[PDB]
C-alpha cells in the first residue's frame, strides 16, 4: 500500500512522471520517491528482522 | 593453553575504532 | 570472415591503483567470446563506441564526423621518429595510403612512437575527450591474457561518428572489435596488474561472480539478478479522436483579458498538437515546472485550465507557485 | 498551463500512432497516458456504461476499456521472478543449473 | 578579453600554487586537487608509470605520487581516538585519571 502514496511528489505512478518530465526536475522528484520508498523499505525489513 | 584450544584458536582466522575486551 | 575473440579486450577504466584487492566498474568493455570484423582488403566503417584495433607493418588511423572540410577531423600518421596527431578541416580520400616521404592522402602534438608482437590498441571516445590504450604483447589470437595500458589524452570535443584506417606502402590484415556498455569485474594483483577478469551478463556462473565479488564459490544456491523479461516491441493505443484542440483561439487572439479579472478556457474531449507553440513566437523564459517543455507529446491527462494575462515586464517571475 | 492528474477518464494530450495487439507475447504498452509494463488479451469482466478503466487491492491498472471499439480489455503484469544459479563448488565442475 | 563559456571542456585554467614538502606530520594536503587529511611518508610499494595515486579494500586514499619527484608518498590519517575519564564517586575523592 505504500507504492500509491505520493511522498510530497508529483503523482505515485513512476512511468508518467519520467514520461512527462525532464531529468534535471526528474531528478529531484525521483531522488524523493526512492528515498521515501527506502525510507519504508528499511522500516519494513527492520520489522521483519 | 591446552592442545586443543590452541589448535581452534589457531584454525580461527574512517573514525571507527574497535574497543578491546577487558 | 569471421573470427571469435577468446578473452582479449581489457583496459584499465581509471588511473588509480588497487594491490590484491577485487573491483567491479561499469564502463564502455569489450565482452568475451564475442566475433570481430576481421579484414583482408588490399571500406569504411560506421561508428559508434568503440575503435578497437589488433593487428600483426600497418600505420595511419582517420578520425572525424562526416570526413569533409565542413567540419573538424582527427589525424594520425606513425613512422619511425615521432608520431604526428594533427586535428583541422582536412580533406580525405576515399581510399588513401601512404608510400614514406609524400603525402597521398590529399594542434599538433608529438611523441613517442607506438612501436612477432601483437599490436593492441583501444579507442574511446566519452566526455569529449579521446583515451588511447595500447600495449605490444608477443605471440588466430594467441591464447592468454594481458591488459591495456592506458597513454596521453588528446582533448578535441567534437563528436565521432565514421572511421576509417590506412595502408603501408613498401598487404596486412587487422582485427576490429565494437564495444557495449556493460560491467565487469577486475581482479588486481599485488604489483598493480590485471591477469584475470569476468563478466556479469555472460553464463549465470560470471554472474553470480559477478554478484559475489569472488572468483571460487562454494556450492550452494545463490540469488544474482531477476528473471524480468525483456520486450519486444512497444505497443501504444489512443482514442478515435482528431478535433485539434483551440489551442489558436487562447494565442492567435486580439485581445484575451486583464490581470484582475483574467478568463478560465476549458479544453477538453480533443487531442492537443504542442508542436504548433514554436511556430507562434520566441518564448522570453518557458522554464517549466512538474512538466517537461519538451515530451508533452507522450504523457495523457484531461481538464487543461488555460489562463490569459498581461505582466509589465520585471514581474514575470513573479508569475509562479508562491 | 494548469494540468491535473486525477483518476479521472483522460482526454487532451498529443498525437501518436496506434499499433495492434499482442496476445501472450508481453511487452511494455500505454493507453490514455497510463503506460505501463503488462500483456492484454480478453476479460470476462463486465462493465457498466459509464466507466472507462478498472482498478484493483494494489491500486494498480487491471481493466481498460479502449475508445476505439467498446470492448473490455485486461491490464496484467507478465511472467516474472528472481532467477537463481544451482552451482556445485568452483573446483569440482563447470556446468551450472539454472531455477527461476 | 572575450570568454565563451557552456560550449567547450575547460582547458585553459588559472595557475596554481604548490607549497613545500612534510614529513611525519598529518596536515590538510592537497594534491592535484585530491584533498585529505593524514602523514606523509616513505612508501615501499611499486606503481606504474600511468598510476596517480593508490586506494585500499575500505574506498580510501592510501598513497598519493606527487608529481614533482617520481617517488610515491604513502597517507594514514592522524592518531585520532576516542577519551575516557576514570574516576572514583565525588562523594569519596576528587582526582580523575585520563584514558586514551
Amino acid at each position: 500500500k505504500q507504492l500509491s502514496s505520493k511522498f510530497g511528489a508529483i503523482s505515485s505512478v513512476l512511468n508518467d512522471i519520467l514520461s512527462r518530465l525532464d531529468p534535471p526536475e526528474a531528478e529531484v522528484q525521483i531522488d524523493r520517491l526512492i528515498t521515501g520508498r527506502l525510507q519504508s523499505l528499511q522500516t519494513y525489513v527492520t520489522q521483519q528482522l | 593453553r591446552s592442545p586443543i584450544e590452541d589448535l581452534l584458536f589457531n584454525k580461527v582466522t574512517n573514525g571507527l575504532t574497535v574497543l578491546p575486551p577487558l | 570472415s569471421y573470427t571469435n575473440s577468446f578473452t582479449r579486450g581489457v583496459y584499465y577504466p581509471d588511473k588509480v591503483f588497487r594491490s590484491s584487492v577485487l573491483h567491479s566498474t561499469q564502463d564502455l568493455f569489450l565482452p568475451f567470446f564475442s566475433n570481430v570484423t576481421w579484414f583482408h582488403a588490399i571500406p569504411v566503417l560506421p561508428f559508434n563506441d568503440g575503435v578497437y584495433f589488433a593487428s600483426t607493418i600497418i600505420r595511419g588511423w582517420i578520425f572525424g564526423t562526416t570526413l569533409d572540410s565542413k567540419t573538424q577531423s582527427l589525424l594520425i600518421v606513425n613512422n619511425a621518429t615521432n608520431v604526428v596527431i594533427k586535428v583541422c578541416e582536412f580533406q580525405f580520400c576515399n581510399d588513401p595510403f601512404l608510400d614514406e616521404s609524400e603525402f597521398r592522402v590529399y594542434f599538433e602534438y608529438v611523441s613517442q612512437p607506438f612501436l612477432k608482437n601483437l599490436r593492441e590498441f583501444v579507442f574511446k571516445n566519452i566526455d569529449g575527450y579521446f583515451k588511447i590504450y595500447s600495449k605490444h604483447t608477443p605471440i588466430d589470437l594467441p591464447q592468454g591474457f594481458s591488459a591495456l595500458e592506458p597513454l596521453v589524452d588528446l582533448p578535441i570535443g567534437i563528436n565521432i561518428t565514421r572511421f576509417q584506417t590506412l595502408l603501408a606502402l613498401h598487404a596486412a590484415a587487422y582485427y576490429v572489435g565494437y564495444l557495449q556498455p556493460r560491467t565487469f569485474l577486475l581482479k588486481y594483483n599485488e604489483n598493480g596488474t590485471i591477469t584475470d577478469a569476468v563478466d556479469c551478463a555472460l553464463d549465470p556462473l560470471s554472474e553470480t561472480k559477478c554478484t559475489l565479488k569472488s572468483f571460487t564459490v562454494e556450492k550452494g544456491i545463490y540469488q544474482t539478478s531477476n528473471f524480468r523479461v525483456q520486450p519486444t516491441e512497444s505497443i501504444v493505443r489512443f482514442p478515435n479522436i482528431t478535433n485539434l484542440c483551440p489551442f489558436d483561439e487562447v494565442f492567435n487572439a486580439t485581445r484575451f483579458a486583464s490581470v484582475y479579472a483574467w478568463n478560465r478556457k476549458r479544453i477538453s474531449n480533443c487531442v492537443a498538437d504542442y508542436s504548433v507553440l514554436y511556430n507562434f513566437a520566441p518564448f522570453f523564459a518557458f522554464k517549466c515546472y512538474g512538466v517537461s517543455p519538451t515530451k508533452l507529446n507522450d504523457l495523457c491527462f484531461t481538464n487543461v485550465y488555460a489562463d490569459s494575462f498581461v505582466i509589465r515586464g520585471n514581474e514575470v517571475s513573479q508569475i509562479a507557485p508562491g | 498551463l494548469s494540468f491535473e492528474l486525477l483518476h479521472a477518464p483522460a482526454t487532451v494530450c498529443g498525437p501518436k500512432k496506434s499499433t495492434n495487439l499482442v496476445k501472450n507475447k508481453c511487452v511494455n504498452f500505454n493507453f490514455n497516458g497510463l503506460t505501463g509494463t503488462g500483456v492484454l488479451t480478453e476479460s470476462n469482466k463486465k462493465f457498466l456504461p459509464f466507466q472507462q478503466f478498472g482498478r484493483d487491492i494494489a491500486d494498480t491498472t487491471d481493466a481498460v476499456r479502449d475508445p476505439q471499439t467498446l470492448e473490455i480489455l485486461d491490464i496484467t503484469p507478465c511472467s516474472f521472478g528472481g532467477v537463481s544459479v544451482i552451482t556445485p563448488g568452483t573446483n569440482t565442475s563447470n556446468q551450472v543449473a539454472v531455477l527461476y
